[PDB]
RNA sequence: AAAAUUCUAA
RNA sequence: GCCCGGAUAGCUCAGGGUAGAGCAGGGGAUUGAAAAUCCCCGUGUCCUUGGUUCGAUUCCGAGUCCGGGCACCA
RNA sequence: GCCCGGAUAGCUCAGGGUAGAGCAGGGGAUUGAAAAUCCCCGUGUCCUUGGUUCGAUUCCGAGUCCGGGCACCA
RNA sequence: CCGAGGGUAGGGCCCGUGACUGGGGCGAAGUCGUAACAAGGUAGCUGUACCGGAAGGUGCGGCUGGAU
RNA sequence: CGAUGUCGGCUCGUCGCAUCCUGGGGCUGAAGAAGGUCCCAAGGGUUGGGCUGUUCGCCCAUUAAAGCGGCACGCGAGCUG
RNA sequence: UGAAAUACCACCCUGGCGCGGCUGGGGGCCUAACCCUCGGAUGGGGGGACAGCGCUUGGCGGGCAGUUUGACUGGGGCGGU
RNA sequence: GCAGUGAACAGGCUCUGGCGACUGUUUACCAAAAACACAGCUCUCUGCGAACUCGUAAGAGGAGGUAUAGGGAGCGACGCUUGCCCGGUGCCGGAAGGUCAAGGGGAGGGGUGCAAGCCCCGAACCGAAGCCCCGGUGAACGGCGGCCGUAACUAUAACGGUCCUAAGGUAGCGAAAUUCCUUGUCGGGUAAGUUCCGACCUGCACGAAAAGCGUAACGACCGGAGCGCUGUCUCGGCGAGGGACCCGGUGAAAUUGAACUGGCCGUGAAGAUGCGGCCUACCCGUGGCAGGACGAAAAGACCCCGUGGAGCUUUACUGCAGCC
RNA sequence: GAGCUAGCCCUGGCCAGGGUGAAGCUGGGGUGAGACCCAGUGGAGGCCCGAACCGGUGGGGGAUGCAAACCCCUCGGAUGA
RNA sequence: UGGUUCGUGGAGCCAUGGGGGAAUCUGGGCGGACCACCGCCUAAGGCUAAGUACUCCGGGUGACCGAUAGCGCACCAGUAC
């Protein structure tokens, strides 16, 4: 349940911010955090390719295990969960008993303190790690590795999943988010049970301002330009568009299906996304 | 097509929109010296209603008076519970093959509204007029294209438009400005 | 278990 | 200016021995109607011309038109 | 102002000597009457001119006025 | 000092009235279609929502004051 | 066209007369008063405001009267803009 | 009785297959090229003869580039020529 | 005491519309806005070695992110809403078919050689993307009509006949940032109101995400009215100082054919100090004003011309990167 | 050539004073329990007033300037995009 | 595809990015598509003086300049600015 406001300001109506109630540790841990490198949207030639990007809040990138196939058959308590600014999840801190302190994505229900361990013969359950072919078909589970030791690239994001829906051969099939039926290998482990922070998506940023703090700079409409500038430029007084609308660069955005078409990975995708 | 036989068409059409006024003004009980006022009015000709104009002879000798010489004396019975009708609050006399209607002094509750009839008759004869003018400038938007003629031409046929135009009006503004004064006096 | 409207007078 | 094609009844059509198919049309059964259903039938050098086989809408030669296909255009 | 159409009865249309259709119009019927239906009946220098054929609404030239397409204003 | 009243400022209620307008009533030999009363020819009524020249249609749920 | 700065207003004017008032006249369908029309006459005069950028014109309240035109639609090395 | 006689041979036609020979297309699996990945690497795991790259083909292609975009004309245009 | 924030510093206000919600941003040096941005709503692409961007590549950015995420497009808090047309165009889907390049295939011809051969040409047929074709697709490009007649009574048409369309503008608004005719008509306010507000609908040419109609608050925005107050005005006066003026010192500039440079009526390339006729006029300054010198200044920026140039557009042409 | 200007990255720095008084906390009331109300506290905000500072609205002046964009009066933001 | 005079032309030769790919004198390339005849020449490794080109430098010489000329610089110039 996001927090609301009172309207003393104009910018307050509206504006919502986190109820932040399943967070503890207030500070990160200090073995675990390092410098956020700040691109402004430029490449190694400081030519800008990613527009509208710069100026945020500064960030301390915070050390994720997203390999958790790491320790094997470790149970590790859950110390406390904290505040993450690099990702819309929420993060939890463990203390394996081996010694070892380890920062995951925070699947919602995962209560302070409580335990949780990897393994093939892990239990089926909420922050525990499984390769997939050992955890029951219709689980909703998230973080999945993509392909065999290569970490989890799948379901990262506030209240984001997958779920399984059947097996076959050396892959079981799995509905990501976006709708899509995919096949992963079932060497590739996964967290079992949703991510956490399902509000994300009900905040109202309220102001101009709060999208500054994001680092996300104003975004200038096509319109607005020049044809110098841009396609959807010129023109006296408004106008419509007057072509198929178009990218900067001159590419139609209103339905040009753009994945590549030969590319191997196609053969894995059972279905395309949904609605 | 053409231009000459779109003007007379114009002018044509802009004059049964005028003469349409005229016919307007009459019909109200002006300085009430006017005849065919009282010339268009619902009797009861044999149960079925119709104009007088196929029934009698309205004739306005003096200005004052008003006579509705008539040719049918059980239509003139007809035509008195007739006038005696709800509006004019007139008391006419009868007989005699005779029919007379005095006219008393337009009271000001009446010459209030006498006014107020007339410019409404005036303006919505503009209106008339104007929205003629609007279907000849269309008429003139195909006929200049479809026979491919030039552009210093079209614009003249505008403006000769527009001269047609304010002919139709300066007189329909005169025709309204006389019967107010005919109210006035 | 049904394709088809309307009606000046004491 | 090459190539691929078709001409079969009123319109549209499938078809080495053979002459068909549908609704339109005419008759008739039923219909107070609209139909719909139902029984009977035509409307043919199967484009011209010419050549094969015992003969041929059926194969070929050459022609006329329309249809599509293609490339080119000092 | 050049290229595809069009004209054929009262309107709208489809069709190498031939004459059609639908419904405005006038009737007849089914109803106690008027309704919408059901049947008939008129209606055509097949737009003017000119040239092919034994003969032309049917082929073609010339137009005329219209649906215009494109090109013109841009 | 208080004080009738005068004046400045800001409010509340009521009445009259207003270009224009929104429906309502009384009329009747109209124009339009024909919803309800028979299962009124789609059983009707109903709260709602949407649409429709108009009465009304339709969706959902309800009522029998619905016929066999 | 190696540039004659173009609408309107303000300021300052000056001229023309086809005269708006004013002064002198003929005729008059001029009783009088007050008008119509033509003739002579340029000395003086020709208000304030609402509207709109407006000149114009409409309207308000006046007056003897609220004249029309020219001067690069007088006048921006004078102003406005 | 056939236009054309039936028995066995012979070269060929309308076809149908049966293999053999050369071609062409599909599908599936495989791993070792090649790609990714695994603090462990002459190895493991994932992809896989696909993807990537080279040559060649046709296309889409104002994202970008070079250009064209007529004259007459009581200014030019527009109409006309 | 005329007077107490006794001097200095320190909001004039109300009523009423338009535009944009708002704080912001912008044309450094003529535009601060209604313009851009903005939260917020929608479409869409992207399963990760993501799409996209930069780059020949390497390699980056995207992101040490992962569909509640990232890009592209439009709209623009919020309130109520956002209709029909998929025929064209765009996109998406479509293992049929039509066309189609290289390549394959080599029927069949040609050159030559005594000849074995050497060499070229070459039909049917197999053969991708693209296109055609079949569908779907509007918060994709876009577009949302005409004419005949019609009721006791006129104009009027709910109805209705009919032509065309891919289909003919629903709600809401309307002389408006849009209305040509136009100062439209009526109402308000004013002694008088082309502006302003309230209406009508004859919308030349509004209209639903280039959003439609409203809305509290906000605005150095753009209108109209009123109170207060005033040199804005009648209509001007006076006073202050700094200049301007005189004296001493120092001492520029653009401009400059030469100058012994008057007015008028004409004439003259059509606007004369300079040519004709006439009138007027002693020589030389200083302070003042600007009518003239078609005064200065800038080889007119408007207009045309040049087979001049440049930026921009697209279904002009031809290519090129990119992608298939 | 980014010693001007534009954006972004890294590291520091600045923002007198005054006004308003959010959520939260506590107490009181309240109810079955709440919702809620109230009181004090607290001190939030692209809030308010207004110097530095950043701007640059209207007006006048300046126009071979003090100045190749300045001066005066007025104005906008002023804890944040 | 380049090169040659050779712009796809009847287009050889020389060169070579892609595919295919031999032979050892009875082998091989060439003589303007091609074929044959007749001739010329021995690819796929390397080196090689001289005659040729230029003028920072040094000398000789001008129907070359004589300080606004001649080098931008006769002079403390790549200086001042
Ligand atoms: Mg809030
Ligand atoms: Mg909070
Ligand atoms: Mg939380
Ligand atoms: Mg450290
Ligand atoms: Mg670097
Ligand atoms: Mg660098
Ligand atoms: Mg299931
Ligand atoms: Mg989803
Ligand atoms: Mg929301
Ligand atoms: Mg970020
Ligand atoms: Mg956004
Ligand atoms: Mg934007
Ligand atoms: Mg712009
Ligand atoms: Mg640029
Ligand atoms: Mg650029
Ligand atoms: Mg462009
Ligand atoms: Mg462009
Ligand atoms: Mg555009
Ligand atoms: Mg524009
Ligand atoms: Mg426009
Ligand atoms: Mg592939
Ligand atoms: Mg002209
Ligand atoms: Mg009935
Ligand atoms: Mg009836
Ligand atoms: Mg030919
Ligand atoms: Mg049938
Ligand atoms: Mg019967
Ligand atoms: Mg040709
Ligand atoms: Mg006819
Ligand atoms: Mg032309
Ligand atoms: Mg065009
Ligand atoms: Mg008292
Ligand atoms: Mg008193
Ligand atoms: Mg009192
Ligand atoms: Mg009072
Ligand atoms: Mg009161
Ligand atoms: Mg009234
Ligand atoms: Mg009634
Ligand atoms: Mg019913
Ligand atoms: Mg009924
Ligand atoms: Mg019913
Ligand atoms: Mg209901
Ligand atoms: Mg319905
Ligand atoms: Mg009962
Ligand atoms: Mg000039
Ligand atoms: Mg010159
Ligand atoms: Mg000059
Ligand atoms: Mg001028
Ligand atoms: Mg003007
Ligand atoms: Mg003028
Ligand atoms: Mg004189
Ligand atoms: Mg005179
Ligand atoms: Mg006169
Ligand atoms: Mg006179
Ligand atoms: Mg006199
Ligand atoms: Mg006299
Ligand atoms: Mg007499
Ligand atoms: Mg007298
Ligand atoms: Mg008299
Ligand atoms: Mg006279
Ligand atoms: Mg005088
Ligand atoms: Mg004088
Ligand atoms: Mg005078
Ligand atoms: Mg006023
Ligand atoms: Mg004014
Ligand atoms: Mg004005
Ligand atoms: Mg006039
Ligand atoms: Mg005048
Ligand atoms: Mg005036
Ligand atoms: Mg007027
Ligand atoms: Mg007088
Ligand atoms: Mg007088
Ligand atoms: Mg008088
Ligand atoms: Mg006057
Ligand atoms: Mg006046
Ligand atoms: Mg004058
Ligand atoms: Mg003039
Ligand atoms: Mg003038
Ligand atoms: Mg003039
Ligand atoms: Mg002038
Ligand atoms: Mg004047
Ligand atoms: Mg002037
Ligand atoms: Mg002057
Ligand atoms: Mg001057
Ligand atoms: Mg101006
Ligand atoms: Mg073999
Ligand atoms: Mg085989
Ligand atoms: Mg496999
Ligand atoms: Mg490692
Ligand atoms: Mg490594
Ligand atoms: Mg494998
Ligand atoms: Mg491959
Ligand atoms: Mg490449
Ligand atoms: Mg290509
Ligand atoms: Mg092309
Ligand atoms: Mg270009
Ligand atoms: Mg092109
Ligand atoms: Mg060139
Ligand atoms: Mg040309
Ligand atoms: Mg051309
Ligand atoms: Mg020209
Ligand atoms: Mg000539
Ligand atoms: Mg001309
Ligand atoms: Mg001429
Ligand atoms: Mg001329
Ligand atoms: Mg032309
Ligand atoms: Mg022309
Ligand atoms: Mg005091
Ligand atoms: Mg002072
Ligand atoms: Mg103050
Ligand atoms: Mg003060
Ligand atoms: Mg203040
Ligand atoms: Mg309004
Ligand atoms: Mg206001
Ligand atoms: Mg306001
Ligand atoms: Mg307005
Ligand atoms: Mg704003
Ligand atoms: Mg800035
Ligand atoms: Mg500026
Ligand atoms: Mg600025
Ligand atoms: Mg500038
Ligand atoms: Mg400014
Ligand atoms: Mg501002
Ligand atoms: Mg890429
Ligand atoms: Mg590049
Ligand atoms: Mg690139
Ligand atoms: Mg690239
Ligand atoms: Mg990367
Ligand atoms: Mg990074
Ligand atoms: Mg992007
Ligand atoms: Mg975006
Ligand atoms: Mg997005
Ligand atoms: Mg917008
Ligand atoms: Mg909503
Ligand atoms: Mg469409
Ligand atoms: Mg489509
Ligand atoms: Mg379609
Ligand atoms: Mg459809
Ligand atoms: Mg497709
Ligand atoms: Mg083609
Ligand atoms: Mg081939
Ligand atoms: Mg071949
Ligand atoms: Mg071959
Ligand atoms: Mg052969
Ligand atoms: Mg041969
Ligand atoms: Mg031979
Ligand atoms: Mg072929
Ligand atoms: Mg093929
Ligand atoms: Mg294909
Ligand atoms: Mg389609
Ligand atoms: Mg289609
Ligand atoms: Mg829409
Ligand atoms: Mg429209
Ligand atoms: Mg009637
Ligand atoms: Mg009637
Ligand atoms: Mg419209
Ligand atoms: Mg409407
Ligand atoms: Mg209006
Ligand atoms: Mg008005
Ligand atoms: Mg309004
Ligand atoms: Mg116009
Ligand atoms: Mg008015
Ligand atoms: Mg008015
Ligand atoms: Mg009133
Ligand atoms: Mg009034
Ligand atoms: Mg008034
Ligand atoms: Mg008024
Ligand atoms: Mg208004
Ligand atoms: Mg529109
Ligand atoms: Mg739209
Ligand atoms: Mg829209
Ligand atoms: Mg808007
Ligand atoms: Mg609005
Ligand atoms: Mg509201
Ligand atoms: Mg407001
Ligand atoms: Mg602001
Ligand atoms: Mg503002
Ligand atoms: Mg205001
Ligand atoms: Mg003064
Ligand atoms: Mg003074
Ligand atoms: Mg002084
Ligand atoms: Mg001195
Ligand atoms: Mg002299
Ligand atoms: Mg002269
Ligand atoms: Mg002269
Ligand atoms: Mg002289
Ligand atoms: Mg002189
Ligand atoms: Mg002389
Ligand atoms: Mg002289
Ligand atoms: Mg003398
Ligand atoms: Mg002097
Ligand atoms: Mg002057
Ligand atoms: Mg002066
Ligand atoms: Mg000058
Ligand atoms: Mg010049
Ligand atoms: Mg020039
Ligand atoms: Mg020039
Ligand atoms: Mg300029
Ligand atoms: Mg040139
Ligand atoms: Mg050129
Ligand atoms: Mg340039
Ligand atoms: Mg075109
Ligand atoms: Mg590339
Ligand atoms: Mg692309
Ligand atoms: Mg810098
Ligand atoms: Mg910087
Ligand atoms: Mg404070
Ligand atoms: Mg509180
Ligand atoms: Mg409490
Ligand atoms: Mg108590
Ligand atoms: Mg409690
Ligand atoms: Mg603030
Ligand atoms: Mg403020
Ligand atoms: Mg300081
Ligand atoms: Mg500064
Ligand atoms: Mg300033
Ligand atoms: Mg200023
Ligand atoms: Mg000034
Ligand atoms: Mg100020
Ligand atoms: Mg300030
Ligand atoms: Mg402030
Ligand atoms: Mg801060
Ligand atoms: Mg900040
Ligand atoms: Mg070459
Ligand atoms: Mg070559
Ligand atoms: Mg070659
Ligand atoms: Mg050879
Ligand atoms: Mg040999
Ligand atoms: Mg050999
Ligand atoms: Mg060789
Ligand atoms: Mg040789
Ligand atoms: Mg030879
Ligand atoms: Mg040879
Ligand atoms: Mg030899
Ligand atoms: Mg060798
Ligand atoms: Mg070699
Ligand atoms: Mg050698
Ligand atoms: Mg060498
Ligand atoms: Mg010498
Ligand atoms: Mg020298
Ligand atoms: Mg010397
Ligand atoms: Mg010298």
């Amino acid at each position: 349940a996001v927090k609301k406001f009172k309207p003393y300001t104009p910018s307050r109506r509206f504006m919502t911010v986190a109820d932040f109630s399943e967070i503890t540790k207030t500070e990160p841990e200090k073995s675990l955090v390092k410098p956020l490198k700040k691109t402004g949207g430029r490449n190694n030639q400081g030519r800008i390719t990613v527009r509208f990007r710069g100026g945020g809040h500064k960030r301390l990138y915070r050390i994720i295990d997203f390999k958790r196939w790491d320790k094997v058959g470790i149970p590790a308590k859950v110390a406390a969960i904290e505040y993450d600014p690099n990702r819309s999840a929420r993060i939890a801190l463990l203390h394996y008993v081996d010694g070892e302190k380890r920062y995951i994505i925070a699947p919602d229900g995962l209560q302070v303190g409580q335990q949780v361990v990897a393994g093939p013969d892990a239990p089926i359950q909420v922050g525990n790690a499984l390769p997939l072919r050992f955890i029951p078909v219709g689980t909703v589970v998230h973080a999945v590795e993509l392909e065999p030791k290569k970490g989890a690239k799948l379901a990262r994001a506030a209240g984001t999943s997958a779920q399984i829906q059947g097996r076959e051969g050396d892959y079981v099939i799995l509905r990501l988010p976006s709708g899509e039926l995919r096949k992963v290998h079932g060497e590739c482990y996964a967290t079992v049970g949703a991510v956490g922070n399902a509000d994300h998506k009900n905040i109202v940023l309220g102001k101009a301002g709060r999208s500054r703090w994001l680092g996300r700079r104003p975004h200038v409409r096509g319109a607005a330009m020049n044809p110098v500038d841009h396609p959807h430029g010129g023109g006296e007084g408004r106008a419509p568009r007057g072509r198929p609308p178009a990218s900067p660069w001159g590419w139609q955005t209103k339905g040009l299906k753009t994945r590549k078409r030969r590319k191997p990975s196609s053969r894995f995708i059972i279905a395309r996304r949904k609605k | 097509m053409t231009l000459k036989e779109l003007y007379a068409e114009t002018r044509s059409h802009m004059q049964k929109s005028l003469e349409v006024l005229e016919h307007n003004l009459a019909g109200l009980r002006t300085g009430r010296a006017n005849p065919a006022l009282l010339l268009h009015l619902k009797v009861e000709y044999y149960g079925a209603h119709v104009p007088l104009n196929q029934i009698a002879t309205v004739t306005a000798p003096d200005p004052r008076t008003l006579v509705v010489q008539s040719w049918d004396q059980n239509a003139l019975k007809a035509i008195e519970k007739a006038i005696r009708d709800s509006d004019l609050g007139l008391n006419p006399s009868n007989k005699g093959d005779a029919l007379y209607i005095n006219i008393p002094p337009l009271t000001e509750e009446r010459r209030k509204d006498l006014v107020r009839a007339v410019r409404q008759y005036a303006e919505e004869g503009r209106v008339a007029i104007r929205n003629i003018r609007r279907e000849a400038l269309d008429k003139l938007k195909k006929l200049a294209k479809e026979l491919h003629l030039s552009e210093d031409e079209t614009k003249r046929a505008e403006a000769e438009i527009q001269k047609i135009t304010d002919e139709f009006i300066a007189k329909a503004d005169q025709l309204a400005e006389k019967k107010e004064q005919e109210i006035l006096g």
